């Protein structure tokens, strides 16, 4: 694939962070999607 | 020096870092929502009241290194970065707010409240804790105020003999820089587990993305902005590396990714999201070292002459939503207070 395909189909992890304070503001890991 | 809570941001992140890695440890198998701040400056506020051994642990837990750093710095350090997270975004909103909810015969230390109300901007609220049920509720609904109604069963149960309680949000909304196209989100598979595989709604971009992958984390890592001050950073392991990945981490390198603005073509699938997670955290705060304010032996003398306090309870609960036009999530922390 051109360009390269990266899906995100296995459980991976995020953070969002605050640009301005560089803070941490949430932090997460998905293991199952369907798991509410 | 200058603003103020970079003094006090890698201590953050190498905190969310590590009380992640509880979270981890506990189960391989479930979903993890939480959110830092929230969870931190509150037993930020807290320690603003609790003397010795107990407060020391508190800080320490927070990995504040106090011999490094000025422990009154630490907390300016805070005041300004909730000050800092609460200027107004044009595009994007970001709240949070700390409340004290407090039994109405309590006769507080009064600098403890002026400390708290100054640093961190804090509301005070005089309630009577023989109603348990009415004040539950009206617990419940600041939060439930706070986070727009995105989280309202904060408060599940709550003690009949609480002296008060500690109770502080944060909500974020936001949109991408670079949303998605709806149409083109199409249910697409993700593997769970060895054995499970579960049908998801896969969000799709082509385009000229901010990816990379290293050779170090073991992943691809991508950083997607948002119309606003923000950003997000998500970390797609190799295989088998998921735990290399978990343990890798470091603030140093989340700031090194921060600084690339450098993009890349590639085919982007991400999925459509909404998630909760729900904590109770004495346990793993249990495991970061900090166990003395969950005992017999707490001082919150800080707090209240009147008698022995200790912190009975106390419960994150997170959630987030991701779609294509944006992400909104929000988080709450709560500490209850008793007599001994
Ligand atoms: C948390 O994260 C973990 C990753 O570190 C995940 O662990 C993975 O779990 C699977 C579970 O099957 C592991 O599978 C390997 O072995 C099985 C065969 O052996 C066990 O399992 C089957 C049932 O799944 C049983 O029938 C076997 O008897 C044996 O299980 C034990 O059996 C007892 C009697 O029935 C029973 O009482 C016990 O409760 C039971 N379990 C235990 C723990 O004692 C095999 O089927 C798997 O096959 C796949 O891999 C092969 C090699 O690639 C491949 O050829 C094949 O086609 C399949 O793809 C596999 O060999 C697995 O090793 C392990 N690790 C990894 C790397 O995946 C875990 O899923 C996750 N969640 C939880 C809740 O733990
Ligand atoms: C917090 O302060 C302590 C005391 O200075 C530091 O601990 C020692 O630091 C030296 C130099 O790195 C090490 O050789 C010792 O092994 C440390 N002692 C222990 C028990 O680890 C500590 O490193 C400081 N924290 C930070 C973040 O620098
Ligand atoms: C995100 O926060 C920044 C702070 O770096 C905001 O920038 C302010 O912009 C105005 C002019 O529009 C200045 O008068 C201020 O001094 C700036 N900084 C501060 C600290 O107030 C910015 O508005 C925010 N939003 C976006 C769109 O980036």
């Amino acid at each position: 694939s051109i360009p390269p395909e990266v899906k995100f189909n296995k459980p991976f992890v995020f953070l969002m962070i605050e640009q301005n304070t560089k803070s941490p503001l949430f932090m997460g890991k998905v293991v199952n999607p369907t798991q509410k | 020096d200058h603003p103020t809570f970079n003094k006090i941001t890698p201590n953050l992140a190498e905190f969310a870092f590590s009380l992640y890695r509880q979270l981890a440890h506990q189960s391989n198998s479930t979903n993890i929502f939480f959110s830092p701040v929230s969870i931190a400056t509150a037993f930020a506020m807290l320690s603003l009241g609790t003397k010795a051994d107990t407060h020391d642990e508190i800080l320490e837990g927070l990995n504040f290194n106090l011999t490094e750093i000025p422990e009154a710095q630490i907390h300016e350090g805070f005041q300004e970065l909730l000050r800092t997270l609460n200027q107004p975004d044009s595009q994007l909103q970001l709240t949070t707010g700390n409340g004290l909810f407090l039994s109405e015969g309590l006769k507080l230390v009064d600098k403890f409240l002026e400390d708290v109300k100054k640093l961190y901007h804090s509301e005070a609220f005089t309630v009577n804790f023989g109603d348990t049920e009415e004040a539950k509720k009206q617990i419940n609904d600041y939060v439930e105020k706070g986070t727009q109604g995105k989280i309202v069963d904060l408060v599940k149960e709550l003690d009949r003999d609480t002296v008060f309680a500690l109770v502080n949000y944060i909500f974020f909304k936001g949109k991408w820089e670079r949303p998605f196209e709806v149409k083109d989100t199409e249910e697409e598979d993700f593997h769970v587990d060895q054995v499970t595989t579960v049908k998801v709604p896969m969000m799709k971009r082509l385009g000229m993305f901010n990816i990379q992958h290293c050779k170090k984390l073991s992943s691809w890592v991508l950083l997607m902005k948002y119309l606003g001050n923000a950003t997000a950073i998500f970390f797609l392991p190799d295989e088998g590396k998921l735990q290399h990945l978990e343990n890798e981490l470091t603030h140093d390198i989340i700031t090194k990714f921060l600084e690339n603005e450098d993009r890349r073509s590639a085919s982007l699938h991400l999925p459509k999201l909404s998630i909760t997670g729900t904590y109770d955290l004495k346990s793993v705060l249990g495991q970061l070292g900090i166990t003395k304010v969950f005992s017999n032996g707490a001082d919150l003398s800080g707090v209240t002459e009147e008698a022995p306090l200790k912190l009975s309870k106390a419960v994150h609960k997170a959630v987030l939503t991701i779609d294509e036009k944006g992400t909104e999530a929000a988080g709450a922390m709560f500490l209850e207070a008793i007599p001994m």
